């Protein structure tokens, strides 16, 4: 409904896409005053200005970061750090979080969909999806958090790198 | 001549290895703060290492 329309409205401007061999293979996001880009996916960002920008890399956390220029300063994603339990929005349905773990219904997460941020109820961004592992009718999520000042990765067993 | 050349080379490689590994230790200690959106490095760690 209206919430879906507003989610699409943000996604048309905040989340970008990377392409390779004429095919899109990863999504990059702008959170706070930085950029997030999971490091397993390679390609050219479909934006002339961002591509020329110099990046940074850390294979420990499987992400690439940078600093945004001042002409997408307004196009922020309103970061936050609180994690109450409940349900959380995503482009591929509503994801619920309990016991320090993220759970999705079975095969709603698709290969090559990594890099899409999660949204809380107030629309703030809380984590970036990296990969998933399944058990029964539910599939666990491997995401990176923003606890205070140090990012932390949490990965379930046998996670499939999307 | 050979002994002096060898000693100088060994000293140079030792110094270079130590400096490079210390730089790596700095870069690995201060790497997560550049990935966290927002926030800021503590002033003490930003003084004992040059933090941009």
């Amino acid at each position: 409904g209206k919430r879906e329309r507003m989610c699409m409205k943000i996604e048309n401007d905040c989340i970008f896409e990377v392409k390779h061999e004429g095919k899109v293979t990863g999504y990059a996001c702008l959170v706070g005053d930085k950029v997030m880009k999971p490091a397993h996916v390679k390609g050219v960002i479909d934006n002339a200005d961002l591509a020329k920008l110099a990046f940074k890399k850390s294979s420990k956390y499987d992400l690439e970061c940078a600093q945004i220029p001042v002409h997408m300063r307004s196009d922020a994603s309103k970061y936050t750090h609180e994690k109450p339990e409940g349900h959380y929005n995503w482009h591929h349905g509503a994801v619920q979080y309990s016991g320090g773990r993220f759970t999705i219904p079975t095969g709603a997460g698709k290969p090559g969909d990594s890099g899409r941020p999660i949204f809380d109820n107030k629309g703030r961004v809380v984590a970036i999806v990296l990969g998933g592992a399944n058990e029964g009718s539910r599939t666990a999520l491997s995401v990176v958090t923003w606890n205070k000042d140090m990012v932390t990765r949490v990965t379930p067993e046998g996670s499939e790198e999307w | 001549v050979s002994a002096v050349v060898g000693m100088s080379l060994l000293a140079l490689i030792s110094i270079f290895a130590s400096c490079y590994m210390l730089v790596a230790a700095r870069s690995k200690c201060l790497t997560p703060y550049a990935l966290t959106p927002g926030a800021a490095v503590p002033w003490t760690l930003g003084i004992l290492c040059c933090a941009p």
